[PDB]
């Protein structure tokens, strides 16, 4: 995960 | 570098503005060159008629560079060896890699 | 992938257990050849644990664009090149990585 | 799975 980032 | 898809340094916003301008089907992409982590990429990609952005980050393995979008689950030598896998898998992505912005 | 260093051709089998034997039976030594039993396939023998294991290469048609998978399509690849490269960082379904290229002999 | 082949 990644604040701001659609990363999962 | 010489990629289509790929278009340096560009904006977050400049992402958004470039894919909606091309139209917001799904599977359009780019990759761009991130200024809020100035050594990591994005794949800017339009989904659901919304452009969702997927961190790049680099690392090292036995002093070996690879690039994740995943935390290493999933690495790469280069950005062009993570597009062309993404084009034909969809692996934490939600969809395909489809068109382009030229 | 025929520019490649791993790549042996229409080998045997058999022939392949031989070379990667002949080079040493280390963890991640593989090659990749045109299978003899299916001649639209190839195989990836990898060598795990001093045994020499082959993966079975397929050709597909999706939209009349091919690819070549060795999971029946959860994985896909344009190329051998791209399928080798893959799996030299990620397993995958393979029990270790692709580490070592077994060269073909200097005639 | 293949007949021959170690693929899973
Ligand atoms: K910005």
């Amino acid at each position: 995960k990644f604040e701001g980032f659609d990363n999962e | 570098r010489t990629q289509l898809w790929f278009h340096g340094r560009i904006s977050r916003e400049e992402s958004q503005r470039l894919i909606g301008q091309q139209g917001l089907v799904d599977g359009l992409f780019l990759v761009r060159e991130s200024q809020r982590n100035p050594q990591g990429f994005v794949l800017s990609l339009c989904h659901l008629q919304k452009v969702k952005h997927y961190l790049i980050l680099p690392s090292e393995e036995e002093g070996r560079l690879y690039f994740s979008m995943d935390d290493g689950q999933t690495r790469f030598t280069d950005l062009l060896q993570l597009v062309e896998f993404h084009q034909l898998n969809r692996g934490i992505l939600p969809c395909l890699l489809r068109h382009c912005c030229t």
